[PDB]
């Protein structure tokens, strides 16, 4: 969230593990820019 | 915009944020209309000293 | 596809302006007002 835009990069990678983040490399792309324009200071994930 | 905007009373539609914890970041919006404290003392419903 | 969005904000109760950022199942929506967010926000599903 920098100067009122709020920019996520992301990626997609296809694995075969149990219980732990995968340990390897690979770099996420830019994939959008919201122009939002309010302070965050707290988040939450919604989950299904 | 004097032609357009004013009106010979005033146009009152017409807002700015007096006051502010702390002044906002580059491109920032606040939307808040809650009370400004001045004084040491908590300030709580519409009004206080 | 249990992980679907954030609320990203700072008050996260209508007191300030806060983000949605949601993946429900016919749609993505990214919404910035000032809400008035749950206790425990989250989307649910009737199974099998
Ligand atoms: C964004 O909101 C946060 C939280 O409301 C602000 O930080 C608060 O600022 C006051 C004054 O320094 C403190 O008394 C609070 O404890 C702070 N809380 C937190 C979580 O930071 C922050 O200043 C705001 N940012 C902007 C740019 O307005
Ligand atoms: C996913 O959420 C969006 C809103 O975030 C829903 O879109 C609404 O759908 C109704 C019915 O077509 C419209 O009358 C509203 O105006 C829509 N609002 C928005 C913001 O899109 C959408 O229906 C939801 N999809 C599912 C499958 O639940």
């Amino acid at each position: 969230n920098i100067d009122g835009y709020f920019k996520i990069y992301s990626k997609h990678t296809p694995i075969n593990l149990v219980r732990d983040l995968p340990q390897g490399f690979s770099a996420l792309e830019p994939l959008v820019d919201l122009p939002i324009g309010i302070n965050i200071t707290r988040f939450q994930t919604l989950l299904a | 915009s004097n032609n357009l905007d004013s009106k010979v009373g005033g146009n009152y539609n017409y807002l700015y944020r007096l006051f502010r914890k702390s002044n906002l970041k580059p491109f920032e919006r606040d939307i808040s209309t809650e009370i400004y404290q001045a004084g040491s003392t908590p300030c709580n419903g519409v009004e206080g000293f | 596809n249990i992980i679907r969005g954030w609320i990203f904000g700072t008050t996260l109760d209508s007191k300030t302006q806060s983000l949605l950022i949601v993946n429900n199942a016919t749609n993505v929506v990214i919404k910035v007002c000032e809400f008035q967010f749950c206790n425990d926000p989250f989307l649910g599903v009737y199974y099998h």
